[PDB]
């Protein structure tokens, strides 16, 4: 033995996760002819709880209907969900806008509708996202999105005020140069920028203020505004192929799955 | 020409933790040697890490009643920190060491007279009892007691923790988390014993120790 | 860019009187390649270190930084320093621990007399993280964000013999240099002089 | 005819040194394992008692000055009691252990600047200072220091006891014990430096551990 | 960054140069990153990258250009009429765009000059003459209608041509200025 | 560079090869030119090899 000691009770590590591919398609009869040992088992034994269950005479349901498969993560998330929305009302306003993974943290200020049931279905959370956002408003605003990792400096979240920020902290870190007229759209990586290792989805005390948190991206604009037209922004996340997840958790309840 | 020879000056000589290097060397002395005996006073093996971060320490015990209804929070217990306790034997490699990678062990004993039904749950829990459900708790690495068929489970789960080791002295959040909701609750009849008894054992797998430090 | 950062260049200075107690603290090193304490008056400039002009561009930083201690004694200044790194974050009571209670720790000892004068000192990657923030470029302390990996505090290990047609004290150097170093996240900022 | 399978009942299950056999058992649940990292957030090898039994502790610290006489008693220190205290490392593996067998690795330090002279001497003295000669401690593996040649010596001295092991808790007589006698007075010029400074460091080698405690 | 600027009237001629000198305190010569980046070492040879970004009045119809050393060029960090005729402005190099087509410039900044290399701290007339190596100079038209600033601003980036040489000790903390 | 300390004085200097200029280059980071440390401890003359640097 590695350790010395001994194991009598048959108990060991549970719910490893991928048990089974979901799309429906065949690996006759399933059972009938033989007695069901899988009806009646010991659910404390872990051992007989992974028994292949059946109860009746059953055969092949057969095969799907849809090739892409509608219950893996990398293809299921690929539909961007909301996260924000924002409006500029004076001159070179400087709008500041965490990614807070915290559940605490109820919408708008946070994490809304589809983004806090998901990210709080697993602990531990590593890789890069994806955001989309959509100019939608005022046209020909020149203004500037960055993103700011965590430790470095940066104005304050959820606030809509002046820059206090240089344009050489600004233009070193890594931004972004557009006007609303010639594109206006904006499909962009999130980069995983942390001296830590991965980020959680509910913790507490200062572990959930910084553990919690991995990255946050601000915007100031310029032009903004001639004769008198709301200029509104809305950020939605995606998903890409250089995340994996950890730990299996008990999803939320049906109260704090807030919609907005 | 016959020369004769001298003593060394300049070496680096010393510990791996412990290193000073000096200027003027010394051989040092040595007499004797680490004498085997075929009488030994005591019939053990020497000790280690091995044997003594591997053993199961009583980190808490209940006592679960009838009164209890359904999911009732028994116990809410922490494992590392109960684990960090100078009355148990790993507080003489814990004190002595500020960072640390390990796996957790947990046995958990409790004892039902077979007159008595009702059901216990044992779950370890990482980060947070937040708005995750009580009816989903099956998804963590679980126990689940029965007053039909067995009293004694064990369970085994790894080092959850978002950076590289752990933190004594000021952690940012606790690894792991146990706590008991009632499963199903205690019913017995008349003049059966209206309780029964709960132990939980825990234990280090695979423990690392880096960061020593001379304060307490 | 390791060429402004495996060569040794100057980050502080102390030096070491004969009149110390054995275990009095002399200078702390609070470990990264973020300090510098020297200034100049002609001309007037803050005194950079070659190091801590490539890290401060970033927002984490991670090495094994090897300090020089470059001692300038005569032949015969006797006695030895203790060069004990205590890792951890920039902030802990260090200088509540012990000089017995710091023997704990690994460390190294110096004769400052012998056939040479500088001692290269390894500094381990001791840090909780697998990387270190730049908190500098922030202006607020939280729990999981820091500077450094750990300090260091000269002590005095014994006592300094030295006859009187000779100086009672002996100034130490301390370069800054490092082995196998990583820097990413880019950014910029400038920094401040620790003030000891 | 089809078996369903069972779980065990009885088993030898438990540590070698906590032991204790259960009359219901159940596996033990193990999710993950041991997860190797090519990235490091430290760059130490991991602790063990190698690498804290065997680094050098200083144990005492004097200071010789030019008003003692010859063979006078400078220091009169105890080598494993010093050992045996809560500011060491080596407290984590002697709190938790009662009876041990181990050898002593003596070095001492000493700084002359060479206009100063005189020496010292360094005995590894078991048993007493009883009527035993102090012009014969030559006897004894020793070291013997000097203003002209050098200045760091370190001395190998093993286990030297009458029964098997040594008791902490409550000791027959301490096994080893270090003496300083002035070997040759301290003679200086004017303005030359009337002291020296002085140095023990003291570590274990070959150690062994048994008889754990619960108690302090 | 690298410096801005703004045009008010009519037919206005823009001048900046890219100034190595660390002597050059910012706007009027190398700012926060570039003063401490471009004053690492000792000699300098390779050409650049430059991204500017036009803000503010749209259907502007303006014109930006490279002169080398030795040629005459207008006034640097100084809005005026433009005293260079347009034979001499199409002869050399030039592009020509409106605000409303494209609205980005990314341009390789060409390596002329009949010294080798440039520095990046002297003094005398060799920091005037062998810390600068060229210089862009615009001059707008169409600018303006109903009255918007039209505001422009330069970023500097690198290309892999160029080569450093003599690593050198890098600034205080009192010369890297920050805009 | 030829300098001549008596081991009873202490003491270090340094000798350090300049192009171009004595400006905003920090004093305590001198040590990425080619240069010399001079010491009252070890040795007293040293001998520096350095290039043509030069724009033109």
């Amino acid at each position: 033995d590695d350790s010395g000691g001994f194991s009598t009770t048959v108990s060991t590590e549970q719910n490893v996760p991928d048990p089974q591919v979901g799309i429906t398609t065949m690996r006759m009869d399933v059972s009938g002819v033989q007695a069901p040992v899988g009806a009646i088992t010991t659910i404390e034994d872990p051992v007989l709880a992974k028994k292949v269950p059946e109860t009746f005479p059953e055969l092949k349901p057969g095969e799907s209907r849809h090739t892409s498969d509608h219950m893996s993560i990398y293809k299921f998330m690929g539909r961007s969900h909301f996260l924000c929305t924002f409006t500029f009302n004076s001159n070179n306003k400087e709008y500041t806008f965490p990614i807070t993974l915290s559940s605490t943290s109820n919408p708008p200020h946070g994490l809304p509708s589809t983004l806090r049931w998901f990210f709080n279905l697993f602990q531990l959370y590593r890789g890069p996202l994806d955001l989309t956002i959509i100019i939608t408003g005022a046209t020909d605003v020149d203004g500037m999105a960055w993103f700011t990792p965590v430790g470095l400096a940066v104005d304050t979240p959820w606030v809509e005020k002046e820059s206090a920020l240089q344009i050489d902290y600004k233009t070193a870190l890594g931004a972004v140069r557009f006007n609303t007229r010639r594109t206006g759209n904006i499909q962009i990586r999130l980069p995983w920028y942390s001296y830590l290792y991965a980020v959680s989805g509910a913790l507490d005390g200062l572990g959930d203020k910084t553990d919690s948190t991995f990255g946050l991206v601000s915007i100031q604009i310029a032009n903004y505004n001639h004769s008198d037209e709301y200029l509104s922004f809305s950020c939605y996340l995606s998903v890409t192929e250089q995340s994996e997840f950890y730990f299996p958790r008990a999803p939320l309840n049906s109260n704090a799955m807030l919609s907005t | 020409e016959q020369m004769i020879q001298s003593v060394d000056r300049t070496a680096v000589t010393g510990a791996s933790y412990f290193t000073s290097v000096d200027q003027s060397s010394v051989h040092t002395a040595e007499v004797g040697s680490h004498q085997i005996e075929p009488l030994k006073t005591s019939v053990d093996k020497p000790g280690s890490k091995k044997t003594q971060g591997e053993k199961f320490f009583l980190i808490h015990s209940a006592r679960w009643l009838t009164t209890h209804a359904l999911f009732h929070e028994v116990a809410k217990l922490d494992v590392v920190k109960l684990l960090y306790n100078e009355q148990f034997a790993v507080q003489g490699l814990l004190r002595y060491h500020t960072y640390a990678r390990f796996g957790i062990e947990i046995q958990v004993q409790i004892n039902p007279t077979p007159f008595q039904q009702g059901g216990l749950i044992c779950a370890m829990v990482p980060g947070d009892q937040s708005y995750g459900s009580i009816a989903s708790l099956t998804v963590y690495p679980h126990g689940l007691l029965n007053c039909n068929i067995n009293n004694v489970v064990r369970i085994k789960v790894p080092f959850i923790y978002t950076r590289g080791a752990y933190h004594f002295k000021d952690p940012q959040y606790p690894v792991w988390e146990l706590t008991i909701r009632v499963w199903s609750e205690l019913n017995i009849g008349t003049g059966t014993s209206a309780y029964t008894s709960l132990n939980v054992l825990a234990r280090f797998t695979d423990l690392e120790l880096h960061g020593l430090t001379p304060l307490s | 860019f390791t060429t402004w950062t495996s060569i040794p260049t100057l980050a502080a200075q102390f030096p070491f009187n004969a009149s110390d107690s054995v275990g009095q603290q002399i200078k702390v090193i609070p470990v990264d390649p973020y300090f510098f304490q020297m200034t100049n008056t002609n001309p007037d400039q803050k005194c950079i270190t070659a190091l801590a002009s490539i890290c401060q561009m970033f927002c984490f930083w991670r090495g094994d930084l090897v300090f020089d201690f470059q001692v300038f004694p005569t032949k015969y200044h006797s006695g030895r320093l203790l060069f004990c790194f205590v890792p951890g974050n920039e902030l802990i009571d260090v200088t509540g621990i012990t000089l017995k209670q710091a023997t704990t720790a690994p460390c190294a000892v110096m004769d400052i007399a012998g056939v040479q004068s500088t001692l290269r000192f390894r500094v381990p990657w001791i840090s909780d993280t697998p990387y270190r923030v730049n908190r500098y470029t922030k202006e607020a302390h939280q729990k999981g964000e820091y500077t450094a990996i750990g300090k260091l505090i000269v002590y005095c290990y014994n006592r300094l013999t030295s006859p009187s047609n000779v100086a009672h004290h002996v100034r130490v150097n301390v370069y800054l240099s490092a082995i196998n170093l990583e820097c990413f996240a880019p950014l910029y900022h400038a920094m401040d002089v620790t003030t000891q």
